[PDB]
Parts: C-alpha cells; sequence; structure tokens
C-alpha cells in the first residue's frame, strides 16, 4: 500500500470506520459519502485517491449548516499542511555511507498523497473565492486569513495556482460578454411605435415583443438567484429581504405580471373588447411556450386560474378554439403536481426560464424532512445525503442558468414592464377583493342577467399575430 | 377503485406547515425523505374502516407566489388551514385564507379543517381556546398538533376527510 | 431518466481546454489565463433530436498535475483531445494523452475527438493535415476550433456526443 502520518500529528489520518464515516449502499466508482464527522468530511473533499468536483459544489455549497467558514478555512489549512516522513532503512544506510538517499517511498508519498492532496485544497480555495465569495464579504478577518495562507504557500510545485487564486481574490475585491453565432431577430412593434412610451399597453405592444421582453427580463431575474439565497430555507424566514433579495425580487415580478393580466381582463367591461384582450393574452402565452418561458406561461395561467378570471364564463365562450387548446395544454402543466411540467423542461432545448417555486418547495421540505444528525454508536454524524439532496437542486437551478437567450432588449418596453405596478397605493387584499367586485360587476353570478358596457378603446382590436415577420 | 381524495394545506409560510404533510406521508422508522420522489404525496390510509387515497398538495415555500394561491386552492376538495400557536400573525392570516377558499371554490361551506401547529419549544402565543372559539365561529373543527413528535398529525387529515364524507 | 454522458476535456497547459467549455457552457470567452484543478459543469441540449445531459470534466493541463489523471479517465466515456495550432509542443504531446486514455480504459476504441484549438489566431504553427494524419491513425474525427469565437465549439463537443451513443 502506502503509509500515512501519525493520527496523532495529522487528524485526517484516523482510519475510516462506522463512528466516522457512513457509506451509501449504491456506488464512478467512487464512494456516495451519507454521514460523517467533519474531519472525515473534509479529508474526502480533498481525498488523494480520486476526483469529485461535484463534491466540491455540495460542500461548498451547504457546509454553514453544521460548520463555520473561520472553522471551515482552519481545518483545510490544516488539511494542508501534512508532515513528511522521515527517511527510511534504506535511506539512512545510504546517508552513513556519504551517498545520496534514493528516497523512493519519500518522493512517492509526495508524488500520490501530498501533491493531489495539497492541490485539491487549493481547489477547494479557488471554488470558493470564486462561486461562494459572500462568506468573505461578510467577513473580512476570514479575507485575510485566506489572503495569508495563500501568500505563505511556499513551493514550486503550487507556484501556478497561488498566483492564480491571488489574482482572483483580487478581482473580487474590486468587483461579462456573450456571443452568439446567430443574429437576433428583428424587434417587432404594432400600434404603439418605437419611442412612444405613453401609448404602450397590453393591446398596443406587438404580443411577440411583449414575450420577448418579459422574456429577457424574467430570465435575467432567474439568472441572478445566488444559493445562498436559498440554503437553510432563508427566503421563508425573518430577513429574508436581507439574504433572498433576487429571489423575492423575481417572484415579486411574477406576481405583478400575474395581477396585471388580471387587472386588464377585469377592467375592459366590454364584452367583446375583454374577449380580445383574454385572446391576446393566450397569443402571450404562446410565444412564452415557444421560449421556453415556463415562468411566463405559469404566469398567464395562475392569471386565467385566479377567482376573479375563472369565472368569466361569457368571455371564455367566445374564444378561438385553438385557444381554449393552448390555454388546457399550458394549465395541465401544473396538474398532478406538475408532472407534466417537468416532463417538459427536462426535454426541451435551452435557453429556458424555469418555474422557481417548485425548487423552493422541494429545498423547503428536504431540509425539514431529513435530520442534521445521524447518530451512530453514541456519535453524531453529519448527515451529508440531505446536503446532496439540496445540492442537487441548487445544481439544477445554475444549470438552467447558464444559457443566455439570444433576443434584443428595447430599453422602453423594458422600462415599462420593470415599472409595472398594477397594485399602485392599495395593499394586496384590498386590491385583491376590488378585482373579484369587478368581475361581479361585469359578469354577474346567475340568475341575474349579463349587463352591457360601453367600449374603451379608440384604437384596433385586431391581433398582429404571433408569427414573427422579417424583412430587409 | 377507491375514492382519491384532494387535501390542500394553506397557511402562513416560515412557521410549522411543510412538517405536517411530511409527518403524514413518511414514518421515518427509515431516514432519508425526498420530496424529489413521485407520488411522495400519495397515501393511502384506512379511515373508519374505509380504504381511500391521500393526495396531499403542500406548496410550502412559496407563499410569496401570492397571486397563484387561486389556481392550487382550485385543484382540491378539503383544506387543511394551519398557523403557528406560537406565532399570532399566522393566526390572524387564517380568516383571510378560509374568505379565499370559499370564494374560489363559490360556497359558504367547503369542508375544512382549522390546524393549529406547535413548530418549536417557544412560548405559546395562542391559547388553544381563542383558535376553538374562531373554529366554532367558523363551523369547523380545531385540531393541535405538534408535527415534531407525530402528536395529532393523523387526527388533523382523517378529521378533514370525515369532513367531505359528510359534506 | 434522460441520458447522462460523461465528456472529459483533456490536453497540454494553455491549449484552451476552460475556454472551450466555458464558451460551450455560457456563451462567454474568458480571456484570463487561470490554470485548472479539476473543475466540472452540466448542460442539458438536444442533439440529433434527443435529449441528453453532458458532464464536461475540465482539466489540468499543467505538468504539476499529471498524477491526478487516471483518476478521471476511468470514469469518463468521451474525450476531447485539444492542442493548440499555434503551439508544435501541445501538439506532440496529444500522443501522450491518447495513449494514456487507451491505457487506463484498457480498449482501442474509446470515444473521442482531436481539438486544434485558438484557430482564429492566423500564427498557425501545426499544419490541419499533419493533425488529421495523426486524427485517422487513431480512427477518430479532427475539428478545429475557437473559444473565442464560437467556430467549431459545438461540432467538437457534439461531434463526441455522437461517437459515445454509437460506442
Ligand atoms: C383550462 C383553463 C384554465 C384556466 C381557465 N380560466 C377560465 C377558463 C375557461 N373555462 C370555461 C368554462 C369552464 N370549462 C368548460 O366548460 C370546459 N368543459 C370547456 C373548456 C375547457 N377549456 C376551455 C377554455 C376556454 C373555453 C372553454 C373551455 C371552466 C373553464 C379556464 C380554463
Ligand atoms: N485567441 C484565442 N485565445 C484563446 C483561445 N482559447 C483560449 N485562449 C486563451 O488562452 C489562455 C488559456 O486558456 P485556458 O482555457 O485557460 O487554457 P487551459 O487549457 O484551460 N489551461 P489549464 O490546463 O492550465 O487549465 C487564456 O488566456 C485564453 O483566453 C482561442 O481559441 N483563441
Ligand atoms: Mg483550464
Amino acid at each position: 500500500q502506502m503509509r500515512l502520518p501519525s493520527a496523532d500529528v495529522y487528524r485526517f489520518a484516523e482510519p475510516d470506520s462506522e463512528e466516522n464515516i457512513i457509506f451509501e449502499e449504491n456506488m464512478a466508482g467512487i464512494p456516495i459519502i451519507k454521514a460523517g464527522t467533519v474531519i472525515k468530511l473534509i479529508e474526502r473533499l480533498t481525498y488523494h485517491m480520486y476526483a469529485d468536483p461535484n463534491f466540491v459544489r455540495t460542500f461548498l455549497t451547504t457546509y454553514r449548516s453544521f460548520c463555520k467558514p473561520q472553522e471551515l478555512l482552519s481545518l483545510i489549512i490544516e488539511r494542508f499542511e501534512i508532515p513528511e516522513p522521515e527517511p527510511t532503512e534504506a535511506d539512512r544506510i545510504a546517508i552513513e555511507n556519504g551517498d545520496q538517499p534514493l528516497s523512493a517511498e519519500l518522493k512517492r508519498f509526495r508524488k500520490e498523497y501530498i501533491q493531489p492532496v495539497q492541490l485539491r485544497v487549493l481547489n477547494v480555495c479557488r471554488h470558493w473565492v470564486e462561486h461562494h465569495f459572500y462568506d468573505f464579504e461578510r467577513d473580512a478577518y476570514l479575507l485575510q486569513r485566506m489572503e495569508e495562507f495563500i501568500g505563505t504557500v511556499r513551493g514550486k510545485a503550487m507556484k501556478k495556482w497561488v498566483e492564480s487564486i491571488t489574482k482572483i481574490i483580487q478581482r473580487k475585491k474590486i468587483a461579462h460578454n456573450i456571443t452568439f453565432q446567430s443574429s437576433p431577430p428583428t424587434v417587432e412593434w404594432h400600434i404603439s411605435r418605437p419611442g412612444h412610451i405613453e401609448t404602450f399597453d397590453l393591446l398596443t405592444l406587438h404580443p411577440i415583443e411583449i414575450a420577448r421582453q418579459l422574456t429577457l427580463l424574467e430570465s435575467d431575474l432567474y439568472r441572478a438567484v445566488q444559493p445562498s439565497e436559498l440554503v437553510g430555507s432563508v427566503w421563508t424566514k425573518e430577513d429574508k429581504e436581507i439574504n433572498s433579495p433576487n429571489l423575492l425580487k423575481m417572484i415579486r415580478h411574477t406576481t405583478n405580471l400575474t395581477l396585471w393580466f388580471e387587472k386588464c381582463i377585469v377592467e375592459t367591461e366590454n364584452l367583446e373588447e375583454r374577449v380580445a384582450v383574454v385572446s391576446r393574452i393566450i397569443e402571450i402565452l404562446q410565444v412564452f411556450q415557444e421560449l421556453n418561458n415556463f415562468n411566463g406561461v405559469l404566469e398567464v395561467v395562475s392569471a386565467m386560474n385566479s377567482s376573479p378570471v375563472y369565472r368569466l364564463d361569457h368571455t371564455f365562450e367566445q374564444i378561438p378554439s385553438r385557444q381554449k387548446k393552448i390555454l388546457e395544454e399550458a394549465h395541465e402543466l401544473s396538474e398532478d403536481h406538475y408532472k407534466k411540467y417537468l416532463a417538459k423542461l427536462r426535454s426541451i432545448n435551452p435557453p429556458c426560464v424555469p418555474f422557481f417555486g417548485i425548487y423552493l418547495t422541494n429545498i423547503l421540505k428536504t431540509e425539514e424532512g431529513n435530520p442534521e444528525v445521524l447518530k451512530r454508536h453514541g456519535k453524531e454524524l453529519i448527515n451529508f445525503s440531505k446536503r446532496r439532496k439540496v445540492a442537487e437542486i441548487t445544481g439544477e437551478i445554475q444549470q438552467y442558468q447558464n444559457q443566455p437567450y439570444c433576443l434584443r432588449v428595447e430599453s422602453d418596453i423594458k422600462r415599462f414592464f420593470e415599472n409595472l405596478n398594477p397594485m399602485g397605493n392599495s395593499m394586496e387584499k384590498e386590491f385583491t377583493d376590488y378585482l373579484f367586485n369587478k368581475s361581479l360587476e361585469i359578469e354577474p353570478r346567475n340568475p341575474k342577467p349579463l349587463p352591457r358596457f360601453p367600449k374603451k378603446y379608440s384604437y384596433p382590436l385586431k391581433s398582429p399575430g404571433v408569427r414573427p415577420s422579417n424583412p430587409r | 377503485g377507491m375514492t382519491e381524495y384532494k387535501l390542500v394545506v394553506v397557511g402562513a409560510g416560515g412557521v410549522g406547515k411543510s412538517a405536517l404533510t411530511i409527518q403524514l406521508i413518511q414514518n421515518h422508522f427509515v431516514d432519508e425523505y425526498d420530496p424529489t420522489i413521485e407520488d411522495s404525496y400519495r397515501k393511502q390510509v384506512v379511515i373508519d374502516g374505509e380504504t381511500c387515497l391521500l393526495d396531499i398538495l403542500d406548496t410550502a415555500g412559496q407563499e410569496e407566489y401570492s397571486a397563484m394561491r387561486d389556481q392550487y386552492m382550485r385543484t382540491g376538495e378539503g383544506f387543511l388551514c394551519v398557523f403557528a400557536i406560537n406565532n399570532t400573525k399566522s393566526f390572524e392570516d387564517i380568516h383571510q385564507y378560509r374568505e379565499q377558499i370559499k370564494r374560489v371554490k363559490d360556497s359558504d361551506d367547503v369542508p375544512m379543517v382549522l390546524v393549529g401547529n406547535k413548530c418549536d419549544l417557544a412560548a405559546r402565543t395562542v391559547e388553544s381556546r381563542q383558535a376553538q372559539d374562531l373554529a366554532r365561529s367558523y363551523g369547523i373543527p380545531y385540531i393541535e398538533t405538534s408535527a415534531k413528535t407525530r402528536q395529532g398529525v393523523e387526527d388533523a387529515f382523517y378529521t378533514l376527510v370525515r369532513e367531505i364524507r359528510q359534506h
């Protein structure tokens, strides 16, 4: 085999035991760790035998539930100072004959234990700095310690990586091109012409461009959500506005857009006009589906499923047959706990904008339905399978966050939607009550007969359709 | 062949809610729970010697998606309205959830159960008497659970199914 | 459960393994030269009408990490062998990578592609023919790419997937 240092000078040499590390039954084929002590977890995070860069992500994403950032740094620095072995018998004999020792064993342990383990400690350091930098912003003593650690690493072996990490740390202290093969489609205009932001509305913007700008907007919002806003279920806790501002900004955009769809519908009192309005919205839903904007799809589906909109039977009697079919397909994505949606998501060709809600529910229940620790033989092991499960979720998310949309921003339409505020100065209950009342006004309950209302739109109600055009 | 019931859990977030449904579905005499897994919200049970299937929709964690609430509620026959006994706001929220359910189902009586949940060892701030009285005025059962210790979890779901049966 | 493919990107230091990978993943050109130790990336993509999950292991070219190589060639299903067309030495090193992979997996038929990167640079010092001749002796396709420019990038990775499929 190969000899390790003493467990009395190097804590990470303790033999594996069911009192310090438990493996998942199934198997690449590297072992999957079910539970372990922090010591054992950090040993495996930087094991000498095999690579597992996925383990590096899982660990750096979820470690704070069981070990503080300063403690982590201390233990990897400890892991990094591996003591060298004493010369062997062969070696001793040559030194007392005035020869140079072969140092075979020492040279092997350096190449097969020390070098891999130190390289993987530096790897944890690189990733921790590149992708989890917030630990350092919130604790500058921690950043000093890291900077010092990197800056005291001598040895030409580690020379290239030490310089690199130093540079990366410096970039992050003081602070993203995109390249497409193809060129984006032409921005499409309807009644509202470019620059005329005063006239922008649901019916006057081109429905194709409404879906696209909302999709750029919603994609950006999705891509900004960091795993720190997710781990610990912190978005549901008292300080959610502090810890999860991007996630909340995005959920909030979704709710505004849904409530805006509702408002547009129930505030169009004339039946024929309201039918045009509902119709256009389903058109926007269609372009959302084309763009794989699943958040956008659900925005529309939620609007249609809402209390004041669902009951408008006279309005939906008059929707074209093709559009009933579209709203039905879309609604069905959510049936059986989002079964068809999940199937569709895991089957499309990105870019896409997932629906973030599924993720929040799974992370939360995962954190809540598995124990922090496993007790074996009186000992307490960190329950790591729980942590790997949360990381698979944050991983899914991060994965859909990479691919950008090949679409042109139109700044004015972008501003228009960023500033959308359907509720005005009203609180959510009183605005929600208003919407439902307006719904009662425009189509009363049976058996009250259906009133008539005057038209409100001066411009044409004909949709220009959802098929892109193309001059040049 | 047997009856399938659609149960929907609603209530303020950030308290104990999720613990309820988890405690029912699982039976942590085997560790590792995974909500990722299909039909980890499906559970076959015998209530009053009549076997049935319980389909539990608990969207815990999506509370901030407040406009998706009508959509989720619409899917269900019976409702667990949950608050936390050590969080008065969540108790005061109960009225609005109920009013909202009445609205999407379009009925003055929808099979529902009020559930007061003990999620931690903090001082209780909603006494069981206030909760009972509120439940009485709504004309619905009141079940108090500590989902942490499995106490009262079955009582809450089974009572709710009884309500659906006696509508 | 969608088919998963474990790709590994190998080759001498500085040839642009990371630049190629991050271009594929993020449509972004990394202009800094930060030596990799071990990075991992996932990408869901539809190739030839089938949806698949790419698992891309990005490896260390620097000689100081040559001991950790065997460790990943075990897992890997297919290999991108990258040299730079303005680095004769990086071309010569390719033979060693190919031979190590063949050795570790113990097969002659291991799915791989020969990638000649940095083809946007005019200062070429490895000739297409020279590399093309090596490719055929290996029984593998030769693709010239630029991580700056996006040329060939998808063609290289997706060609590798096609090879792993037929294997
Ligand atoms: C699928 C879905 C989702 C949200 C929705 N909000 C409003 C509706 C329309 N609506 C029509 C009346 C009633 N459904 C029905 O009467 C259905 N047997 C016919 C129908 C199914 N989908 C439609 C779509 C448009 C028009 C008619 C239908 C209840 C639902 C709607 C439909
Ligand atoms: N012009 C041009 N520069 C490139 C190209 N690919 C990489 N580079 C540049 O060359 C350098 C090396 O890139 P890199 O991807 O880090 O190489 P690597 O093979 O991953 N190195 P290592 O093995 O040490 O991780 C960077 O400065 C990068 O911007 C390319 O196709 N064209
Ligand atoms: Mg690299």
